[PDB]
């Protein structure tokens, strides 16, 4: 029958590895490098566009940070097809919350909800798993300000500083090495930018090759505001930082 | 209710 | 008997490669040329109709299709798999959108729709991927002209101008050098035959050329009046004789 | 046991001179026993504002619901939905339920940020549109609102007149009927400010 | 070879070879002979035990009062066939107050043998049975074996060594189906079929299993020192 | 099942509840609890249909418990209410309605701020500074409407809750054998043992 | 409603009314009750409207599939068809119609399917509210084996009492004549039938 | 009130604009012609929201039939889909159309009833001033009717219901499908219920009204 | 090699299963051709019948699937009657969901897009066989669409299909060169078969009886296939010319 | 390759070979055969007598469906009997919704069909029976064969199993010899005879005859079995011949 050509996505190797997850972790470090950095008064999300064309429309453009409520950002690493299929199920998932409580969703509780899907597709259904990696950036007024990446395994930790996709490796050596628990926003937009400019594997970093987004407190009193930067506003903060 | 020539 | 392929026929490789998506942009590559320019005031979309024999009515074969009224799309690759998804594309244009905000959807949000369903080809049970690269052209009241690729994988990307397909590599540089962000449309249309002529080998005219636009409302398209909030589709297919005209001073 | 007369409730909307004006009163009764003098019936999803008449609980329940779908609209389309759009949406929803529909009598109001034109809305139960010029009444005392909205109306009122004349509607109609009144609240909608004011009225 | 990894596969020669391994299950069964005359249908099997401490596994079953088989090959599968047996006889009962004849019954367990033998995931039934039975034809003998092919006979035998007592049945034929109004005599030449399969064994009280159905005579298994009479 | 009382006051929720279980013509049980604790912050009485009451009460306990454990945090009043509310917004439309009205008396430790929320059958919220269901609003709204004022003591809200158990006991057909009151505050919730 | 179906020498005669009725109210004035299920395979409707367009539709639609695979079908086929419609759904349906189709082997053919979604087969049928009033007069003038023009006048004088008598029939009376010639339609107005 | 009249080289229908609940009309200026297709209009009488959800959803369905057949839709695919969907919902969905058009086979008039019956006609009336409109069809109406004729016999069917039915009243709306050109759809081409200017202006001197409390409110992110 | 056994991608972008699918179609080894008249539209088949004891009438490759539509088929008869069942389905609910008879490209589109879903769904194997639809359309007037088991399709102004395919298409190329016109400038049916006949007797090489051939003839309002004798009358008028 | 090892898979001939090791299986079968009459049709099979034991006349192999079709095969019993069972549940819904019985054509592509069915899928397993069947209808008689591809065609004369070829060549000289027709009385006789003929491909067990037929006039257009006298007085008719 249909036996033959079963590829068994979800069983373990000899040694206890889940085959198409370590495969799939080997295909999200191809993509480009996204970067969260968690300040004080703000978290910074920047990611590295892969490898642009100058005739892409950049402007009206959407790749890697996806607003997924108005206290909640994604960074992506992988498949965009396949983390906008996910991204749908989470911001369906964060209004349910709403209708049902009358409050806007904890971060935690939105992130093991999109942790638990994808560790679904390891364990059953015979299905491969998504190849995306993301980096949750949102606040609520239980934690604050919080940081957290899943990946295919379904697997969720969270961070004060972290990076997915390429030169992980590397970035993470960086950022561990300039980073401390009093920076502000303005400083850790600073360290994600200067992160990216030495991890890159383009020539020199450049504003049509950047997604930028800051969740600060920076709005009037006691409230958070979403700022997805536009191209021009991502030319400007890398003039100021003096990286060209 | 309901609307109802 | 029953459907008994209920697990996925695309897998990660050990190098971390989606191999029937690799598979499915090989055949995209085969494909015949197909473009699009994006204008100020429009969008031109055109590809080369290669006729399977002379005796065969190239003109019922349509390679480049309505969507909606302001949207049209056009391919490069396998042409029963871009058919298919024209009809699915139309119906959830309605089902999804229309007939619950009483209006068409953006071309975003369309491009969006048709992306999930090359994505579930992709990961869903028992199917392979589409063999089809889509270019989108539409227009809408808010987001104004705009110009989408779609691959098999289901990622979509917004375009100033691109090329799919045999000579896309060679098409593409051409572009780079012809396009500014003050084009017109008939700047556009004039650039797309030049671009297209480079691909195309044997005979160049209006009947071996496929080519629309999404430019002004056409108000003697619409097929009624009364109402005027209604002021036609923006989607217009360039006749045989149309495209023959803008050949003569090019 | 008519499920539109239990709670009680009313809702007017008027236009104006590049305005649009919404009004409710705030009784949540059960038939004969007042219970609440607080149940606003007006909410609002960006700049589109929303009155619901009739059964208190889909009041809620419904407010829930548009809330829910002009959250996933915004972030999928980029933009706040619009009054013309909305209308189609409740529409499309309270049609969803024909064979077990919500028992309400909801009421869009906002002006256009495109456009700039001010636009009003009606609906019955299962999501039937009832454009208007003019005002649109919604509720137990919906005879009275239209008595009173069709004498004291006239177009083109500026945005001080406009309070006044749905004000004296609303209040005046609520009088006369039993299962409304309790205070009322009038939303004054211009292009880039609302202004909302609690009007003083007889609390029996 | 390359054929024989589920039932839905053909061999290049025609050949299903699951269907054909599940009929080597049951040459590794034990002896089970089935004979019958005009007026009465005889059962007799050898009964098989795991060591001396253990019991004789049970290989006749009663289907109805006029019908019964005995297995050879996998028990838990004769189980599974003597109980659809045992509903179809049911349902011809309570449905058309009908006594079902012993030809239907071999084309219902034939049929559904064939269906496991088609499809995907499934496999064959791993016991041949020998059924009885009495209806309103006389007395009859069915040989099924999990192929799905069933045959009606005057006597046969299934399990290993069982070529013998069907070559003193085909020797016998002319004696035996004659032995009309006498139970006891068309016993005792079954018993003497099943004889010529023996090797080093011999029949005791707690090995051998006799069974019959006739005229005036319910379908009755007989074990211990019921069938004392035949050693 | 017949009357429950809620009072919010300056720093605490009261909830009195009537103890008498009659069914046809005898009073089988003079000391009935018609409350459930969903959280240490947070109360929930009932009353309506015989056995619909406890069932949905505990059904709604076992919820709030599990989300206690899962996320190891009280869920905020307003949120268990909302959550109370749809559950009866679900259920009117069900095959078999749950006939059960609930008063939800909670102290938002966050607000630092008692809270009490009315929800009938149908799923009819509303916060209110006092709250009754059945017949028993018919004459402690008109009675609280005259003697509470919003910055009363606990103390007080008692005195103002035994001036109602008296109208009702002077005025009121059937005998409900008299009322639990219980006080939810910032230090959880404790039952007032002698009323 | 007046319907009827007539067996005669050169095969069979379809007749009926043009009244459609809502109450004492007349929807339509030029209702046509005899429809098409096959090419020489017609029937009369009387009952529901709604409910007789449907039946008809789906008989319809099953005998040009059936064509498609088997070649044409009997006129018992067609009428087993309808039948199978009206027996299965007899609790949901009102209709009561008179299959009548001409075969070149079996000639001209009469089946009348009433409510209970019963079959008879007979030399004609009458059927619908009108009915009633023409039993008396169709029994005593009916005789088999007439010719074309005889039929004619028997659909055409039965159907005149049948409208004069009934509110609820009226109008101009079709007929759809069926034979080896092929299929020929007939229309009678007021002016001639009702001074019959 | 709703009808439609069949003319030499075409089909029109007109409607009147009254739409009522119970006694009270709601809307005193709505719009009863529906767009099926460019050159297929429906007029619908019945509960407002069926007659709406039925046109729409068919219309959106013979879109795609259209889009997938390469073909310019017909009057009988609509008519067919309608009664299909009205019959399979036994009545319960209350939608009464008058069905016109022009497509590549001709013109075509047609009514649908709630149950999913359907009638073919040279001139049909539905809804409550059907039987004023009717009486008007059937005193004027005689074959070989001019456009103008047409126009004329069915805005003056329509005001019969205006008038002498109280379910019917305001404007008469027409739809004109005519062969080898555009419909051409009239909304408001008869307005012979204009309000009369009022007695009075009863604008409030501003001050009027007591108010108890005043608060801008947020729209802005 | 697994991606050779069911229809998913190679490496080199091909489905091996709809390849091996159109290999089948010339197992039959049958030569048709399909033309388009003036009213009409005419297609011809070859008809071999290699056993004795077989029934001539019964052995068939063209079919009546509506009144209007005809249908003749290039591959194994299991997997033609497969197709033919199909589109008669198919094409009798088009009717009665519709109003009116399903047009022969539509037809064609709707089981070529069936003929899709097996190239992608795995389950599915491809059908090994080459429909060609014939009708003249109320709309398109005479009409010619052709299906194969990749999913594509595409009217034709005329065609062939078979194992000499290809001579039949440039003898048909070369007339359409001289005539200058898209179809056969002929008033009856009966000399559009003759034609039909003519040039598959020039392209192929060989002389035909009366039971050497099939035709199927598409009208207006109706498509009907020819008896022997219907032929036999139609061989003698280009014999005697 | 590995093309074999799966059905419904196309080779690169574009043949489906699971379907023709199917066709070994036929091919293996005792012999049957079918011959076409004036007014009717004839159905013969070889019986291999394994043993004395067998019971004679006791294991039919020629199945009815409905009252006027018999149906015949070649290769694995129970497949033949699954096959049948199908036709008479698809005979069945055909008289109860168009009341007439099943017409033989329309019969034949029902069975051919569903055959057809089982090259669609790998999950499945094509028929090993080659099937000879027919009966009279409206339109007179009709004699098919259906084989594991789902192919069926109309036969003068058909024959199937081990003896095929044998019965064919001798079929072959009668639809020669007999151009007008042959008689249902002397096609029963014809049908003995060639079984006899036939049986020289499979003679080490010695075997039971076993006929059928429908016709018009001799059975009133049902299906009945040949027994008693007409059976031996066809024995003794092909006896006389072999010698
Ligand atoms: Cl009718
Ligand atoms: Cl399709
Ligand atoms: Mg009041
Ligand atoms: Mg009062
Ligand atoms: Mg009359
Ligand atoms: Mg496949």
């Amino acid at each position: 029958g249909s036996r033959r050509y079963d590829s068994r996505t979800t069983i373990f190797s000899p040694e206890g590895r889940l085959y198409q997850v370590e495969y799939a972790l080997e295909s999200i470090s191809h993509a480009g490098t996204a970067i969260g950095i968690m300040a004080s008064d703000g978290i910074v999300l920047a990611a590295e566009r892969k490898v642009t064309s100058t005739l892409l429309e950049q402007d009206t453009s959407t790749e890697k940070l996806y607003k997924l409520n108005d206290k909640i950002a994604v960074a992506v690493a992988g498949l965009t097809a396949d983390a906008e299929i996910l991204i749908n199920t989470a911001r369906i998932h964060a209004q349910n919350y709403l209708k049902t409580y009358n409050e806007d969703i904890p971060v935690e509780i939105l992130v093991r909800r999109l942790s638990d899907i994808k560790q679904g597709y390891t364990q059953h259904g015979g299905l491969r798993p998504f190849g995306v990696s993301f980096i949750y950036a949102g606040y609520d007024d239980r934690y604050g300000y919080q940081l957290y990446t899943s990946n295919p395994s379904g697997n969720y930790t969270g961070w004060k500083a972290i990076s997915v996709g390429a030169n992980t490796s590397a970035a993470q050596t960086l950022l561990q090495m300039d980073y401390k628990d009093d920076m502000k926003v303005d400083d850790a937009i600073e360290l994600a930018l200067k992160t990216l400019s030495k991890t890159t594997d383009s020539s020199a970093l450049t504003y049509d090759r950047l997604e930028f987004a800051t969740i600060r407190k920076g709005a009037n009193d006691g409230e958070v505001y979403q700022k997805i930067f536009k191209p021009q506003e991502i030319k400007d903060i890398l003039v100021k930082t003096g990286i060209t | 209710x309901f609307l109802x020539x | 008997m029953t459907d008994r392929y209920s697990f996925s026929l695309t897998t990660f490789s050990p190098s971390g490669k989606l191999g029937q998506i690799d598979y499915a942009l090989t055949a995209v590559k085969q494909g015949v040329t197909s473009l699009g320019i994006k204008a100020t005031n429009g969008v031109v979309i055109a590809t080369e109709k290669k006729s399977s024999s002379p005796l065969a009515m190239s003109e019922t074969l349509s390679k480049v299709s309505l969507l909606t009224p302001d949207i049209g799309a056009v391919y490069s690759g396998m042409g029963p798999d871009y058919r298919v998804l024209v009809d699915k594309s139309r119906k959830v244009a309605h089902t999804s959108y229309k007939r619950i905000y009483g209006e068409y959807p953006p071309t975003k949000l369309l491009v969006s729709e048709v992306a999930k369903i090359m994505q579930e080809a992709t990961q869903s049970g028992g199917v392979r991927p589409f063999g089809v690269s889509l270019l989108i052209a539409g227009h809408d009241e808010f987001n104004g002209f705009s110009l989408y690729q779609v691959d098999p994988s289901g990622s979509y990307f917004p375009w100033k101008a691109t090329a799919i397909g045999k000579g896309s590599v060679a098409a593409k540089t051409f572009l780079e050098k012809r396009w500014n962000d003050e084009l017109e449309l008939e700047d556009a249309i004039h650039i797309a035959l030049l671009t297209l002529k480079e691909s195309v080998e044997g005979e160049f005219n209006g009947d071996t050329i496929e080519l629309a636009i999404i430019g002004d409302e056409n108000p003697d398209l619409l097929g009624y009046t009364g109402i005027p909030t209604d002021k036609g589709p923006r989607f217009r297919k360039l006749t045989s004789q149309e495209i023959n005209d803008r050949l003569e001073a090019l | 046991s008519d499920p539109s007369s239990i709670n009680g409730g009313i809702v007017v909307a008027m236009t104006g001179k590049d305005c649009v004006a919404i009004a409710c009163d705030l009784r949540l009764g059960s038939q004969s026993l007042g219970v609440s003098n607080k149940f606003e019936k007006i909410f609002h999803y960006g700049h589109v504002f929303l009155g619901i008449t009739g059964l208190a609980t889909d009041v809620t329940t419904l407010n829930e619901m548009f809330r829910y779908k002009t959250n996933l609209y915004k972030l999928k389309e980029e933009r706040a939905i619009e009054p013309e759009t909305f209308t189609q949406l409740v529409s499309s929803s309270l049609y969803e339920r024909r064979f077990g529909p919500y028992f309400v009598g909801p009421v869009v109001a906002g002006i256009n940020s495109k456009s700039g034109k001010p636009f009003i809305a009606g609906f019955d139960l299962i999501g039937c549109i009832d454009e208007a010029k003019d005002f649109i009444v919604s509720g137990t005392a919906s005879d009275q609102l239209f008595g009173m909205c069709e004498s004291l109306y006239e177009p083109n009122l500026e945005p001080e007149d406009l309070f006044e004349t749905i004000s004296q509607a609303l209040l005046n109609a609520a009088d006369r009927d039993a299962l409304s009144g309790w205070g009322a609240v009038v939303y004054i909608i211009k292009k880039d400010e609302v202004v909302k004011r609690y009007l003083k009225m007889r609390q029996d | 070879n390359n054929y024989d990894g589920d039932t839905v596969t053909f061999s290049p020669t025609g050949r299903l070879f699951q269907v054909e391994y599940a009929l080597e299950a049951i040459k590794q069964g034990s002896v089970t002979v089935g004979l019958r005359s005009n007026t009465h249908a005889v059962l007799v099997a050898l009964k098989r035990n795991a060591d001396e401490l253990s019991s004789y596994q049970k290989k006749i079953i009663k289907c109805d009062e006029h019908m019964g088989l005995s297995l050879a090959g996998l028990a838990p599968d004769a189980r599974v066939l003597s109980n659809y047996l045992r509903q179809q006889c049911n349902y011809s009962s309570l449905v058309f107050n009908r006594k079902l004849a012993v030809e239907r019954a071999g084309h219902l367990l034939c049929d559904k043998a064939q269906k496991n033998t088609q499809s995907y995931g499934g496999r064959p039934y791993g016991v041949g049975l020998l059924i009885i039975g009495y209806d309103k034809s006389g007395a009859h003998l069915l040989e099924f074996q999990p192929s799905g092919n069933v045959t009606e006979l005057y006597g046969t035998a299934i399990g290993a060594r069982s070529q013998g007592a069907k070559t003193y049945l085909e020797r016998t034929l002319d004696t035996f189906i004659k032995i009309d109004g006498n139970p006891d005599e068309l016993i005792k030449a079954g018993v003497e079929a099943i004889s010529q399969s023996l090797r080093d064994e011999s029949l005791t009280v707690d090995n051998l299993s006799i069974a019959i159905v006739g005229k005036d005579t319910p379908f009755t298994i007989y074990d211990g020192e019921a069938v004392a009479k035949y050693i | 099942m017949d009357i429950i009382l809620g009072i919010r006051v300056q720093d605490s929720v009261i909830l009195a509840s009537s103890k008498a279980v009659t069914r046809g013509i005898s009073v089988l049980k003079d000391s009935d609890d018609k409350t459930r604790q969903l959280s240490p912050h947070t109360l929930m009485s009932f009353a309506g249909e015989a056995g619909d009451t406890v069932q949905f009460a505990e059904y709604i306990q076992a919820n709030i418990q599990l989300y206690s454990i899962r996320e190891d945090y009280e869920l905020s009043p307003q949120a268990v209410s909302s959550f109370v509310r749809q559950e009866l917004a679900k259920s009117i439309r069900s095959r078999r309605p749950y006939q059960v009205n609930v008063l939800i008396g909670g102290y938002d430790k966050k607000k630092n701020k008692p809270e009490l929320y009315q929800i009938d059958y149908l799923g009819t919220k509303v916060e209110l500074p006092y709250g009754a269901h059945g017949y028993s609003g018919f004459y402690t709204f008109s009675l609280l409407d005259h003697h509470y004022r919003p910055d009363m003591t606990t103390e007080e809200g008692l005195d103002l809750l035994k001036l109602c158990v008296q109208e009702l006991e002077k005025r009121m057909p059937m005998d409900f054998k008299g009322v639990i009151v219980k006080i939810v505050d910032k230090d959880g919730i404790r039952q007032v043992d002698d009323f | 409603t007046s319907i009827m179906a007539v067996t005669f020498k050169d095969g069979v005669i379809l007749g009926a009314d043009s009244r459609t009725t809502t109450g004492a109210y007349i929807a339509n004035r030029v209702t046509d009750k005899l429809t098409r299920v096959h090419d020489k395979i017609w029937c009369c409707r009387s009952g529901s409207a709604a409910d007789t367009q449907a039946i008809a539709d789906i008989v319809q639609y099953h005998l040009e599939l059936y064509t498609s695979q088997y070649g044409t079908p009997s006129t018992e086929t067609a009428a087993s068809v309808f039948k199978e419609l009206c027996y299965e759904n007899k609790d949901n349906l009102t209709a009561g119609i008179i299959v009548a189709g001409y075969d070149d082997k079996n000639k001209g053919e009469v089946y009348t399917i009433p409510l209970g979604g019963s079959v008879h087969k007979l030399p004609y049928a009458i059927a619908g509210s009108g009915s009633t009033f023409i039993y008396g007069y169709c029994d005593k003038n009916f005789r088999e084996n007439m010719s074309k023009e005889e039929t004619v006048d028997f659909i055409k004088h039965s159907l005149s009492q049948a409208i004069k008598w009934d509110g609820s029939s009226g109008g101009v009376i079709r007929m759809v004549v069926l034979t080896a010639a092929g299929v020929e339609r007939l229309i009678f107005y007021p002016d001639e039938y009702e001074q019959l | 009130t709703i009808v439609g009249v069949k003319f030499n080289n075409g089909v029109v229908i007109a409607a009147d604009t009254r739409s009522t609940q119970g006694p009270i009309v709601a809307d005193k200026n709505c719009a009863k012609l529906h767009r099926i297709s460019p050159k297929i209009w429906c007029a619908g009488a019945g509960t407002a929201a069926d007659t709406e959800a039925v046109t729409q959803l068919i219309g959106s369905n013979i879109e795609l039939h259209s889009l997938y057949t390469s073909r310019e839709p017909r009057v009988v695919s609509a008519l067919q889909m309608l009664k299909q969907h009205l019959f399979k919902y036994q009545g319960h969905i209350g939608a009464y159309l008058i069905v016109a058009g022009v497509d590549p086979t001709g013109s075509h008039l047609f009514s649908i009833h709630a149950h999913g019956s359907t009638d073919v006609g040279y001139y049909l009336s539905l809804g409550s001033g059907s039987l004023a409109a009717m009486a008007v069809l059937e005193s004027h109406w005689k074959q070989d009717l001019t456009k103008e004729e047409a126009i004329k016999l069915a805005s003056d069917a329509i005001q019969a219901g205006i008038w002498n039915d109280l379910g019917s009243g305001s404007n008469v709306d027409v739809c004109v499908m005519e062969i080898g050109k555009d419909a051409e759809y009239l909304r408001n081409y008869l307005t012979p219920n204009v309000r009369e200017e009022k007695q009075k202006s009863y604008k409030f001197p501003r001050g009027t009204t007591a108010v108890l409390k005043e608060s801008i409110v947020n729209i802005c992110d | 090699g697994y991606d050779r056994h069911i229809t998913i991608f190679s490496p080199e972008g091909r489905l091996y299963q709809v390849e091996y699918a159109f290999k089948a179609t010339n197992q039959t080894n049958i030569n048709s051709l399909a033309v388009r008249g003036k009213d009409c539209t005419v297609v011809i088949s070859q008809k071999k019948v290699p056993d004795k004891l077989l029934d001539p009438t019964t052995v068939s490759y063209i079919f009546c699937i509506s009144r209007t539509i005809g249908m003749v088929v290039n591959g194994p008869i299991p997997d033609a009657r497969n197709a033919a069942l199909r589109a008669k389905a198919e094409a009798a609910e088009f009717r009665y969901k519709y109003g009116y008879d399903m047009p022969c490209d539509v037809l064609a589109k709707r089981m070529a897009n069936l003929s899709q879903i097996y190239t992608q769904r795995a389950y599915m194997r491809p059908l090994g066989v080459i429909l060609t639809f014939v009708s003249v359309d109320e709309e398109l007037g005479p009409s010619i669409y052709k299906t194969d088991p990749a999913g594509y399709y595409v009217g034709y102004k005329a065609t062939a299909t078979g194992p000499k395919q290809q001579e039949i298409t440039t003898n048909l190329e070369n007339h359409f060169k001289k005539s200058k016109i898209d179809h056969i400038n002929e008033e009856s049916w009966e000399k559009v078969v003759e034609f039909a006949i003519t040039h598959m007797i020039d392209a192929l090489g060989t002389e035909f009886s009366k039971n050497d051939l099939e035709v199927g003839v598409a009208t207006k309002d109706k498509f009907f296939t020819l008896s022997a004798e219907n032929i036999e009358e139609r061989l003698v008028a280009i014999a005697e010319q | 390759t590995g093309y074999d090892l799966s059905n419904s898979v196309f080779s690169p001939d574009g043949r489906n070979f699971q379907v023709e090791y199917a066709v070994k299986a036929v091919e293996n079968g005792t012999t049957s055969i079918g011959i076409k009459c004036n007014d009717g049709v004839v159905f013969a099979v070889e019986k291999l007598i394994t043993s004395k034991l067998l019971v004679p006349q006791k294991n039919v192999k020629i199945q009815v469906v409905d009252r006027h079709i018999g149906c015949v095969y070649s290769g694995l019993i129970p497949d033949g009997r699954h096959l049948v069972n199908r036709g008479r549940e698809e005979a069945a819904s055909f008289k109860k919704l168009y009341k007439t019985p099943i017409p033989i054509p329309a019969f034949a592509d029902r069975l051919g069909q569903y055959v057809q069915a089982h090259t669609l899928y790998n999950s499945v397993r094509p028929f090993g029976v080659s099937t000879i069947f027919g009966g009279v209808d409206k339109n007179g008689a009709h004699l098919y064969m259906l084989e594991p591809s789902g192919s069926y065609w109309g036969y003068k004369g058909a024959a199937t199993g081990k003896g095929r070829q044998s019965a064919k060549a001798e079929l072959e000289k009668l639809v020669d010899h007999h151009p007008e027709g042959l008689s249902a009385r002397e096609a029963v006789k014809q049908a003995a005879k060639i079984i006899y003929l036939a049986h020289e491909d499979n003679k080490e067990k010695d075997f039971e005859l076993e006929i059928s037929w429908c016709s018009l006039s001799e059975t009133n257009g049902l299906h009945k079995f040949v027994k008693g006298d007409l059976l031996q007085e066809a024995i003794d008719f092909a006896q006389k011949e072999i010698n």
